RNA sequence: GACGCGACCGAAAUGGUGAAGGACGGGUCCAGUGCGAAACACGCACUGUUGAGUAGAGUGUGAGCUCCGUAACUGGUCGCGUC
């Protein structure tokens, strides 16, 4: 019954502003203290911010302090951080946690959100390319082909891919996302097929991503010789 | 000072119906204010345990807490199927709040080679001017592997960048994708693209190579 | 010995006075632990080994005690009066 759910994530430019929202529903944060975490992809955990009850006392980890402020609506019964001269560093999921009642479970953060994703960054939202990896023209290594998508050159963050509307799913690997040189991000998706069903059967990979309104499907063949 | 919580080790390999032991380590005294959480890929945290040795509630008792001065050790008796995964530690003695770095779970298995598979780039990516050769490893353990990029047999590299998925939940293996990146006018000054792949599980080096512009 | 008067002593009490710091306490101060939906701030409880400046980091006509007084008395002693 207790939730917490953030929302206020999204692009912003270096040195930009943003405000997260906390939205809490099963309890009432005025009896409890919030903190705010953040990971950035790939990595750990990071402590960044908390409010304490009845006080207001606020506490800010070194690398934000300055920066960023958390505050508490109780009328809403929601908590923010507002996120001033945002930096790249900064790029991260940020979860709302709340820290239980201290007879139950001490100072443990017993109920967190599932985050929403903040991309700090100079450039500017743009659609995927979907290239085909087609299976190889010899036989295969195995006993299966492999053939996939290359979704490149896409920003910011995140992209769906699915293999025949969602019906394939055994033997799909699809990649986390690497971030270019260029700023954009890429990834492929890839599935392993028999080898002799490759020219009777149908192997689509659908691409979503939202940011930019771009929704692709491309139908994945062997080529020529 | 802020306080330091050192988490060791970084990842472990284990079997279901292991033992096994997570270590974190303060940088000065944190009484018994430190929780462990758990987190899968994709999802927010969840509490294990309290004030150093308090088991949350609802958490299964084969998850223990311990305290030895200022070194605090999260202990699963029997490893289940369900708990694979990361474990942090953190402290709440002072603020800054402090989170230890991470221990990865992973399970243990028999050493399986890849599957190499290698793509040359669509025509429809040379038309822009960019050329992105792939190579896939498939399905094997250990995650540890090596790829090797060769341009009409020069070894490539700061070309490429390599991602890897999650271990699988059905047979435990990894998957491993790295991408060359040229430019067009580049990608047409040479003939053979090869990936070449060394693995533990893999008796010699494997090359798979394509001819620019053969079928 | 009784009655009576006085002085001296004692004296419950009391006005003023000024030293003592955690072994007089505290609604003094500091710290720690637990509790209050509560890490700080606020409140309660508890534990503190130079906890800790003796009259103030105090806004106690605080207790006790020192020193100078005063003192109920239905206490003692001595003198004197009457028998
Ligand atoms: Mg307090």
């Amino acid at each position: 019954e207790v939730q917490l759910v953030e929302s206020g994530g999204g692009l912003v430019q270096p040195g930009g502003s943003l405000r997260l929202s906390c939205a809490a529903s099963g309890f009432y944060i005025s009896y409890s203290s919030i903190h705010w975490v953040r990971q950035a992809p790939g990595k750990g955990l990071e402590w960044v911010a908390s409010i304490s009850p009845y006080s207001g006392s606020t506490y800010y980890a070194d690398s934000v302090k300055g920066r960023f402020t958390i505050s508490a609506d109780t009328s809403k019964n929601t908590a923010y951080l507002q996120m001033n001269s945002l930096r790249a560093e900064d790029t991260a999921v940020y979860y709302c946690a709340r820290q239980g009642y201290r007879r139950r479970s001490g100072r443990g953060f017993d109920y967190w959100g599932q985050g929403t994703l903040v991309t700090v960054s100079s450039a500017s939202t743009k659609g995927p390319s979907v290239f085909p990896l087609a299976p190889s023209s010899k036989s295969t290594s195995g006993g299966t082909a492999a053939l996939g998508c290359l979704v490149k050159d896409y920003f910011p963050e995140p992209v769906t891919v699915s293999w025949n509307s969602g019906a394939l799913t055994s033997g799909v690997h699809t990649f986390p996302a690497v971030l270019q040189s260029s700023g954009l991000y890429s990834l492929s998706s890839v599935v392993t097929v028999p080898s002799s069903s490759l020219g009777t059967q149908t192997y689509i990979c659908n691409v979503n991503h939202k940011p930019s309104n771009t929704k692709v499907d491309k139908k994945v063949e062997p080529k020529s010789c | 000072s802020d306080i330091q919580m050192t988490q060791s080790p970084s990842s472990l390999s284990a079997s279901v119906g292991d033992r096994v032991t997570i270590t974190c380590r303060a940088s000065q005294s944190v009484s018994s204010a430190v929780a462990w959480y758990q987190q899968k890929p994709g999802k927010a945290p969840k509490l294990l345990i309290y004030s150093a040795s308090s088991l949350y509630s609802g958490v299964p008792s084969r998850f223990s807490g311990s305290r030895s001065g200022t070194d605090f050790t999260l202990t699963i008796s029997s490893l289940q199927p369900e708990d694979f995964a990361t474990y942090y530690c953190q402290q709440s003695y002072s603020f800054p709040n402090t989170f230890g770095q991470g221990t990865k779970v992973e399970i243990k298995r028999t050493v399986a080679a890849p599957s190499v598979f290698i793509f040359p780039p669509s025509d429809e990516q040379l038309k822009s001017g960019t050329a992105s050769v792939v190579c896939l490893l498939n399905n094997f353990y250990p995650r540890e592997a090596k790829v090797q990029w060769k341009v009409d047999n020069a070894l490539q590299s700061g070309n490429s960048q390599e991602s890897v998925t999650e271990q699988d939940s059905k047979d435990s293996t990894y998957s491993l994708s790295s991408t060359l990146t040229l430019s067009k006018a580049d990608y047409e000054k040479h003939k053979v693209y090869a990936c070449e792949v060394t693995h533990q599980g893999l008796s010699s080096p494997v090359t798979k190579s394509f001819n620019r512009g053969e079928c």
